[PDB]
């Protein structure tokens, strides 16, 4: 009579099923889940600056829609807008809307330098009861409606060269009478025209007058169109009818910052990783919350779980029953 | 698995095994008894680890992209950047099924070969004073107290001790 000395491997009651080169289904000790598939439905305000637009869009804060004023000198990382926005302002369109909100976005600030911009023999300040300020009428704050001094409207040509060590953003814009008598009303010429330009690039935008769906007690609109200029550059804006003036220049960062649509409301927490649903964390490297995120975030994927073995094949001892 | 321990000639596991995800069952004069062997259960936990580091590895921080919904039809433009992200989603999706595939299979047969390196650790300390079963289990053909079982468990077991005494059980 001597020994017996058997040698073995644990297992455990409670198994989980992974997928491997072999089998589609088979089971481990344990495993470990790689998809984010949740969110706590809320937007952390660490570490990156959240900018809730509240009522206003990243453009109507960029024009100066009034109810968007509070926006004036923002910065941001993120800039957050909600699908509650609303427009309260002059009836506008802008051509390549998505690219202008893109830069200003990716910009990450509405830092604005007012330029004494010298318009010699016109009226400055138009407004409208379409743009209400206070009680009266108003405009854009960034924006600077010019219309006819007496009863003519000068062929108007200034410069504004940069001296300085950064990008200027300029943001104008053209007027579009529903008729011709408000044309000849505002500007005195039948046609009007605006010519921006630079050293290399140069717009120049005709007017058109007929009636649009009216928006805000107006049939007409305004057009926004931008010109970056370069340090040694020259702005020159050329017009004998129908410009919307800038004020001056946005000062251009580049860096980290973005935009996104979202109605998950802010909260005090820390997340990396934002997405659209709320904050997730980014301790797994794939998810399947949303393919739009911000920030150090895990890769999104198709699979909402994809387990990783981390233990040996559960083989329990056969039962009887 | 590529050893055949685990799943193979090592019928089972042992659900009373709650110490260690190796180990030891004997039989001997004084009872029967269990315990882990550490350094096996180590060494395939410390591989585990090692590959649940690699995988959760922090790697990718993205800001400004490109527009993923959008309100308007728009035509040529739009479906690019809609193919742009459905082209990359689904690659990413593809990594990510090959990698838990590739990685559960190698820690199945890691697992495997890690219960094979004990078993051919232990049959190579018993020299020919015992024999393989052939399901995990040693015959060895010698009086082993538990002063004697602990030897093998712990490393010390001398095999010339019980030699004569063991070829003399084996061939006679
Ligand atoms: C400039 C002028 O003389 N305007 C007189 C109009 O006020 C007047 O009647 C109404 O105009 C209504 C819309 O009005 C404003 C506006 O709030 O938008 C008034 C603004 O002061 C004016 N701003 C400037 C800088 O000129 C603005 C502008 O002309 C238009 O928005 C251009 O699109 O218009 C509304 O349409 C009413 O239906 C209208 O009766 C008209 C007609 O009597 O006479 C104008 O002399
Ligand atoms: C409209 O406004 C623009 C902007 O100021 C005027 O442009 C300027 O035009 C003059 C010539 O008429 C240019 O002068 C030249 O400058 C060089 C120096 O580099 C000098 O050596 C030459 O002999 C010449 O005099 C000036 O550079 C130019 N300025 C800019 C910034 O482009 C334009 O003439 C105005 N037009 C009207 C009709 O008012
Ligand atoms: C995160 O939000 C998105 C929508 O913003 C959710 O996806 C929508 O929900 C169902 C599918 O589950 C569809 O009917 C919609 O068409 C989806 N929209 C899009 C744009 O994909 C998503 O399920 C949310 N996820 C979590 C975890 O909250
Ligand atoms: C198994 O993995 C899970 C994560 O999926 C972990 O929380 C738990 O501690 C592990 N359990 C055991 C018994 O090791
Ligand atoms: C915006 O910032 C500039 C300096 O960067 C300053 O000249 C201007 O007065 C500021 N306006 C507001 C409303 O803060």
């Amino acid at each position: 009579p001597g020994a017996t000395l058997c040698l073995g491997h644990h297992a455990v009651p409670n198994g989980t099923l992974v997928k491997t080169i072999t089998d589609d289904q088979i089971e481990v000790t344990n495993a470990t889940e790689l998809v984010q598939s949740s969110s706590t439905g809320k937007i952390c305000n660490n570490p990156h600056r959240i900018l809730d637009g509240i009522d206003c869009t990243l453009i109507d804060a960029l024009l100066g829609d009034p109810h968007c004023d509070v926006f004036q000198n923002e910065t941001w990382d993120l800039f957050v807008e909600r699908s509650k926005a609303f427009s309260n302002c002059y009836p506008y369109d802008v051509p390549d809307y998505a690219s202008l909100r893109s830069l200003v976005a990716s910009s990450g600030t509405l830092e604005f330098i007012t330029e004494g911009f010298t318009w010699t023999g016109v009226t400055q300040n138009g407004g409208s009861n379409a743009c209400k300020r206070g009680p009266g009428s108003g405009f854009f704050s960034r924006l600077n409606w010019l219309t006819k001094s007496g009863s003519t409207y000068p062929v108007l040509n200034v410069t504004m060269p940069n001296n300085d060590n950064f990008d200027k953003l300029y943001i104008w814009g053209v007027h579009h009478p529903s008729t011709n008598q408000e044309q000849t009303s505002l500007y005195v010429q039948a046609s009007g025209r605006v010519t921006v330009s630079t050293r290399r690039s140069q717009q120049t935008i005709i007017p058109n007058i007929g009636s649009r769906p009216w928006v805000r007690l107006s049939s007409s609109r305004i057009s926004i169109y931008w010109t970056i200029v370069k340090p040694g550059d020259v702005l020159v804006i050329n017009s004998n009818g129908n410009l919307i003036a800038p004020r001056g220049y946005f000062k251009m960062r580049t860096g980290k910052s973005s935009i996104m649509r979202s109605d998950a409301p802010i909260d005090t927490c820390i997340s990396e990783c934002i997405t659209p649903n709320g904050s997730i964390p980014n301790d797994k490297p794939f998810q399947n919350v949303n393919k739009i995120t911000y920030g150090a975030c895990p890769k999104y994927v198709k699979q909402n779980t994809l387990k990783l073995a981390t233990g040996m094949r559960n083989v329990p001892e056969k039962q009887t029953r | 698995g590529l050893f055949g321990a685990i799943a193979g000639f090592i019928e089972n596991g042992w659900e009373g095994m709650i110490d260690g995800w190796y180990g030891f069952r004997h039989q001997n004069s004084e009872g029967t008894g269990q315990a882990a062997d550490l350094k096996s259960t180590q060494a395939a936990i410390d591989q585990i680890n090692g590959k649940l580091n690699r995988v959760i590895e922090k790697t990718n921080e993205k800001f400004h992209q490109i527009e993923k919904e959008f309100s308007e039809v728009e035509g040529r433009i739009q479906d690019l950047e809609k193919y742009v992200e459905d082209t990359k989603i689904d690659l990413w999706s593809y990594n990510a099924e090959l990698l838990v595939a590739l990685e559960n299979q190698h820690t199945i047969d890691l697992t495997d070969s890690e219960m094979n390196k004990l078993f051919e650790k232990t049959g190579r300390q018993l020299r020919e004073n015992a024999e393989d079963m052939g399901n995990g289990c040693f015959k060895i053909y010698h009086k082993c107290d538990n002063a004697c079982i602990e030897s093998i468990r712990n490393g010390t077991y001398d095999h010339d001790v019980y030699r004569d005494e063991a070829l003399n059980n084996r061939f006679q």
